[PDB]
C-alpha cells in the first residue's frame, strides 16, 4: 500500500542491457580456519 | 584419545588374552566436541 512493499525484487535481466545492468555471476570464496584438520590445500610443489 | 584420536588391532581369541601388543593409527583429526562421556551404536 501506501509506502508498504515486499522486501524483495527481481531482476530483470536483458542482453539489451548496458554492461551495468548485465548479470554477472560472483562466487566469492570466504576461507576459514577451525579447530578441524586443514583440509583444503594447494598442490605440492615437489622435484625428482 | 582426547584432540580425538583412535588406534586398533583386531585378532581371533579362543575374558581376554593374557598377552602384549601394539595397536596401529586408525583415526586421527580434531571436530571441537567436548567427549567427556560416549556409547556404543548397536
Amino acid at each position: 500500500g501506501f509506502n508498504c512493499y515486499f522486501p524483495l525484487q527481481s531482476y530483470g535481466f536483458q542482453p539489451t542491457n548496458g554492461v551495468g545492468y548485465q548479470p554477472y555471476r560472483v562466487v566469492v570464496l570466504s576461507f576459514e580456519l577451525l579447530h578441524a584438520p586443514a583440509t583444503v590445500c594447494g598442490p605440492k610443489k615437489s622435484t625428482n | 584419545k582426547n584432540y580425538f584420536k583412535i588406534y586398533s588391532k583386531h585378532t581371533p581369541i579362543n575374558d581376554l588374552p593374557q598377552g602384549f601388543s601394539a595397536l596401529e593409527p586408525l583415526v586421527d583429526l580434531p571436530i571441537g566436541i567436548n567427549i567427556t562421556r560416549f556409547q556404543t551404536l548397536l
